[PDB]
């Protein structure tokens, strides 16, 4: 998996709630974080499919 | 909005949710068949929900639109947040009535000291999570350019100002995007982008709707 | 708390309860390691008690850790009550789960007419008597500091506020103080003192943390 | 014994619960109240015990 999985999430500094998931790497799962919509750093998902086949091995 | 208080005391006909099986940024209706919102809300489907107040319950006043054309500024700018700003057109025509309404373009600039009202649906918590079903309202004054400036050195472009408090303490906040500024009857801002939310000497930052009354009138001719 | 009610089983995770063989007064949990309380609250030997909900009973989600290290702060005053803050650091890590978390320090100075959160299982009368083994819970709005001066002048210092009702019934009590005043999801206050309890023109006096948090980091950070 | 033990029982305004004693007009025992944590009167004992010599 990309070293970026193991990076906390990043909600930023613009105001949206988008739902979007990231890779929490000791739980081995896909976790919900709030997204502010700009700035997204890559730990940043639009599925769990995405998230899973990018840093859980899917 | 942090701090703020239950609109329901308040009319805020001209607000609407913007929804893609949730509720993610606020919009402002400016004409019986368009939104403005941020230009960082876009999604290239967008129901819009208009006549809203509980997100969460049917009340009997919703009208759902899904958006026909979904305009983003065309230079906007995802790093520097310049020209923050999207039109949203809708499907059909909304059913003006006393809770779904349009807001007044802005005839002249946001002024400094003048009162206006934001609002939203969302996070009234500056850490954690606390998201209301009921719509949000904050009356807070618009800041000058100096102290806009002080607060985000060198970040403030020409089309953004600042409303709030320097204090920090109640301000917009994630869910809040897109949606309305509104000051003297006139729609001044579109809820955008902070440094968090409700920090001191933080306050929000805001896209000047006065800036682009000629694209937006431009931009509703030429898909009308 | 008189005039709140019944906090909801964990909706208060970060609230503890300070005991010497009795519960006597409340604290905040602000991470794994450390509690913020009042310094009035100062006794040599304390255990933290977290996950708390009826304070008589196990009901098997408690936590009781003794204080490792218990530091007021340096200029706290015992007559005018000025800096009435502690900070003790537990002799093990508590487990963060559903039951026991943190809360978050203040990131910007108490805003008046914000709503807050106050809690904890003291006094639930305002004359005589009246103490609860289920935690208790009070919705209350921060006050301006022209109404706190008011309401005890020459009393109130800088780092010091007042969260209630000038028209009494509502306020923290006995058996409160050292717990969380939260606000916009921060701790904004540590329960203090006042002049009796819920009385008219006598709301509650609160330390004001957001003035403690350069303190509160640096003890951490000399005492890890 | 000493005069201020008929004086009755002073919380004082600060909010904790801490147990302590105070001498009892004429029970001639030491009862328990609240007292909030500062600024105690004197009749605000620690124990039983030194409130019953202090006032016995
Ligand atoms: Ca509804
Ligand atoms: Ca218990």
């Amino acid at each position: 998996r990309p070293d970026f999985c193991l990076e906390p999430p990043y909600t930023g500094p613009c105001k949206a709630r988008i739902i979007r998931y990231f890779y929490n790497a000791k739980a081995g799962l896909c976790q919900t974080f709030v997204y502010g919509g700009c700035r997204a750093k890559r730990n940043n998902f639009k599925s769990a499919e995405d998230c899973m086949r990018t840093c859980g091995g899917a | 909005i942090v701090g703020g208080y239950n609109c329901e005391e308040n009319s805020v006909p001209y607000q609407v949710s913007l929804n893609s099986g949730y509720h993610f940024c606020g919009g402002s209706l400016i004409n019986e068949q368009w939104v403005v919102s941020a230009g960082h809300c876009y999604k290239s489907r967008i129901q819009v929900r208009l006549g809203e107040h509980n997100i969460e319950v049917l009340e009997g006043n919703e009208q759902f639109i899904n958006a026909a054309k979904i305009i983003r500024h065309p230079q906007y700018d995802r790093k520097t947040l310049n020209n923050d700003i999207m039109l949203i057109k809708l499907s059909s025509r909304a059913v003006i009535n006393a809770h779904v309404s349009t807001i007044s373009l802005p005839t002249a600039p946001p002024a400094t000291g003048t009162k206006c009202l934001i609002s939203g649906w969302g996070n009234t918590a500056s850490s954690g999570a606390d998201y209301p079903d009921e719509l949000q309202c904050l009356d807070a004054p618009v800041l000058s350019q100096a102290k806009c400036e002080a607060s985000y050195p060198g970040k403030i472009t020409s089309n953004m100002f600042c409303v709030g408090f320097l204090e920090g303490g109640k301000d917009s906040c994630q869910g809040d995007a897109g949606g309305p500024v509104v000051c003297n009857g006139q729609l001044q801002g579109v809820v955008s982008w902070g440094d968090g939310c409700a920090q001191k000497n933080k306050p929000g930052v805001y896209t000047k709707v006065y800036n682009y009354v000629k694209w937006i009138k431009n931009t509703i001719a030429a898909n009308s």
